[PDB]
C-alpha cells in the first residue's frame, strides 16, 4: 500500500460541466450549450478521447440512485422568430375604385427585447408600411386603413341623451389593449 | 456492497520493484548539494505530483 | 486612436469606419422613393449594433464584450469570432427628391451611386432584412444584452478534510486540487426603468446613440449554499487549507469573505 | 415579467382615431433569471462511461438556442440490495 491512495465508499460527486478546455477542442465542434458532450473523468493524465473508453463502476450487489441538481441561465429576447412571437396575419384593403378589394397578408416585426407598449407601436408600423407599398398608390385614402391596435376606452364621456362624446375628444387614458 | 471503483486504478499484490537512482533531476537540486555519488539521498516515490521534500 | 494616428496622416472625420450604435436605421423608409423621408433616422434604442465602412472589422476572439452586445455565434465551440465589412451583405444604411450628400459642417455622408444607399453597413440591418440563408443571420444569433458579461461557475476545495471524489488524483498543486462542490459566481443583473461623448453633434451617423428605456447594472449578492454530505477523513489535522477557484482553475482575487461549516455523522460500519 | 411605475410612431397627429395610443401607468418588461433546481433522486446505471451527453429541449422537443450555461451535479447513494 502507498500512503497517498485509498478506496472510496458510500457516496461521491460527479460533475457535468460544459466548458472544459480540452473537451471544447476535440468533442463539441458542431454543438451548442443546449446539446453537448462532456467528460466525467477529472484526471488530466488522459485526453478526452482516451477517457471515453474508461468506466466508473458502482458495486453490482446494490442498486444505486443519484440525486440531481442543475444550474441554468438563458438570454432569450421576448420578440423573436424561433418562438413564433415575430409575426401575425391580417386582412386590409388593397384597392378602392365604389368597389373595394381586400386581401390577407403576413406581417413581420424586427427582433429584440421590448416592452408591451413598444411592441404595439411596432405592430401598427407594420400595418402602415403595407399601406405605403400597396394601397396608397391604388386609390385608398388615409381614412380607410381598417386595422389598428389601441389602449383607450372609447365612449367614456358618453351622454345618455345626446348619445355623443360631449368633450369632443376621446379620453386619453390607457385601460387594456384593444383591436379596432 | 457499497464500493465505488475507477477503471484506471487497481491494488497491488505479491511483489513489485523499488528503484534507487542517483541522478533524478529534482533530487539533485534540493537534496544532494553537499554530497557525492558514494554517499547521497534519493526518493523511492516515483510520482511527480509531489516534490522530494513532500 | 484617430486623434493619435490617423488625423495627422490625412484621414477625415467622415471615414472613421467603426461605431457602436443602438438605432434601427431604415425605420421611416419609403417603398417608392427608397429614402428616409423624415430626413433624420429615428432616435430610439432597439438593440446594440455594429456599423462598418469598407476595409474595417472587429474581432472578439479574446474578449467577453460580445456578450454585453447581445451578439453570439450559433456554433459557440468553434474558435474565432470576426465580423468584417464583407460579411454584412444586404445591410447598407439607406441614405437621407434627392439624397442629402453632406452634413451641416460639410462632412461627407459617403453616398454612393444610384443615390439611394450609403457605404455604411450595420449588423442589425443585415440580420433582420438581409438574405436569411447567406447573410450574417446564418451563423450569428441575436440575444438579450448581459451586463455581467457572462458569469461562470466556481469550485471549492478542502484537501485536508474530505476524501478525493472519484477519478481525481491526490496532489499538492493548487491548480489541480480535487473539487468538493460547485456553484455560480454570485454576480447578477438588475433592471431599472428610465461633451466628450458627443464630438459630432451634427452628423446623423456619428451622433451619440440614444439610451434604452431599460437599464441593467450588475450586483454582488451573498451566497448561502448547501452542498450535501461528503465522505470524511478519519483523522483531521489542526490546520486546514481552504481554496476557491474559477473554471480555468485560477484563484479569484474578488472574494473577500468565505466561511465553511461541517457537521459530521456516521455513514456505515467498518 | 417585472413591473415598473411611470415621429414615425405618430403619422396622424390630428385624427382622434389614428392618434398614437396613450402609454399605461404600469410598464412590464421580461427578464432572464438564473435557475437553481433540485430534481430529487433517480435510478442510476451500474456502469458509467467516461463521456456523457447532456440535452435540454422545449415542449415540442426542439433544442433551445438561447441556453448559454448549463451544469449538473450528481450525488450517488445506495437504494436497495441486489
Amino acid at each position: 500500500r502507498y500512503s497517498e491512495l485509498s478506496p472510496l465508499y458510500d457516496t461521491t460527486r460527479l460533475y457535468l460541466v460544459d466548458n472544459k478546455s480540452a473537451d471544447i477542442a476535440s468533442l463539441n465542434y458542431q454543438n451548442d450549450h443546449s446539446n453537448f458532450l462532456t467528460t466525467v473523468v477529472q484526471n488530466n493524465d488522459f485526453t478526452p478521447t482516451e477517457a471515453s473508453t474508461q468506466t466508473i463502476n458502482f458495486d453490482e450487489r446494490s442498486r444505486w440512485g443519484g440525486q440531481l441538481k442543475t444550474i441554468m441561465h438563458t438570454n432569450m429576447p421576448n420578440v423573436n422568430e424561433y418562438m413564433f412571437s415575430n409575426k401575425f396575419k391580417a386582412r386590409v384593403m388593397v384597392s378602392r375604385k365604389d368597389i373595394l378589394k381586400y386581401e390577407w397578408f403576413e406581417f413581420i416585426l424586427p427582433e429584440g427585447n421590448f416592452s408591451a407598449t413598444m411592441t404595439i407601436d411596432l405592430m401598427n408600423n407594420a400595418i402602415i408600411d403595407n399601406y405605403l407599398e400597396i394601397g396608397r398608390q391604388n386609390g385608398v385614402l388615409e381614412s380607410d386603413i381598417g386595422v389598428k391596435f389601441d389602449t383607450r376606452n372609447f365612449r367614456l364621456g358618453w351622454d345618455p341623451e345626446t348619445k355623443l362624446i360631449m368633450p369632443g375628444v376621446y379620453t386619453y387614458e390607457a385601460f387594456h389593449p384593444d383591436i379596432v | 456492497r457499497n464500493s465505488i471503483r475507477y477503471s484506471e486504478l487497481s491494488p497491488l499484490y505479491d511483489t513489485t520493484r523499488l528503484y534507487l537512482v542517483d541522478n533524478k533531476s529534482a533530487d539533485i537540486a534540493s537534496l544532494n548539494y553537499q554530497n557525492d555519488h558514494s554517499n547521497f539521498l534519493t526518493t523511492v516515490v516515483q510520482n511527480n505530483d509531489f516534490t522530494p521534500t513532500e | 486612436n484617430y486623434l493619435e494616428i490617423g488625423r495627422q496622416n490625412g484621414v477625415l472625420e467622415s471615414d472613421i469606419g467603426v461605431k457602436f450604435d443602438t438605432r434601427n436605421f431604415r425605420l421611416g423608409w419609403d417603398p417608392e422613393t427608397k429614402l428616409i423621408m423624415p430626413g433624420v433616422y429615428t432616435y430610439e434604442a432597439f438593440h446594440p449594433d455594429i456599423v462598418l465602412l469598407p476595409g474595417c472589422g472587429v474581432d472578439f476572439t479574446e474578449s467577453r464584450l460580445s456578450n454585453l452586445l447581445g451578439i453570439r455565434k450559433r456554433h459557440p465551440f468553434q474558435e474565432g469570432f470576426k465580423i468584417m465589412y464583407e460579411d454584412l451583405e444586404g445591410g447598407n444604411i439607406p441614405a437621407l427628391i434627392q439624397p442629402l450628400e453632406k452634413d451641416s459642417k460639410s462632412r461627407s455622408y459617403n453616398v454612393l451611386e444610384d443615390k439611394i444607399n450609403t457605404a455604411y453597413r450595420s449588423w442589425y440591418l443585415s440580420y433582420n432584412y438581409g438574405n436569411p440563408e447567406k447573410g450574417i443571420r446564418s451563423w450569428t444569433l441575436l440575444t438579450t444584452s448581459d451586463v455581467t458579461c457572462g458569469v461562470e461557475q466556481v469550485y471549492w476545495s478542502l484537501p485536508d478534510m474530505m476524501q478525493d471524489p472519484v477519478t481525481f488524483r491526490s496532489t499538492r498543486q493548487v491548480s489541480n486540487y480535487p473539487v468538493v462542490g460547485a456553484e455560480l459566481m454570485p454576480v447578477f443583473s438588475k433592471s431599472f426603468y428610465n461633451h466628450v461623448f458627443n464630438r459630432f453633434p451634427e452628423n446623423q451617423i456619428l451622433i451619440r446613440p440614444p439610451a434604452p428605456t431599460i437599464t441593467t447594472v450588475s450586483e454582488n449578492v451573498p451566497a448561502l449554499t448547501d452542498h450535501g454530505t461528503l465522505p470524511l477523513r478519519s483523522s483531521i489535522r489542526g490546520v486546514q487549507r481552504v481554496t476557491v477557484t474559477d473554471a480555468r482553475r485560477r484563484t479569484c482575487p474578488y472574494v473577500y469573505k468565505a466561511l465553511g461549516i461541517v457537521a459530521p455523522r456516521v455513514l456505515s460500519s467498518r
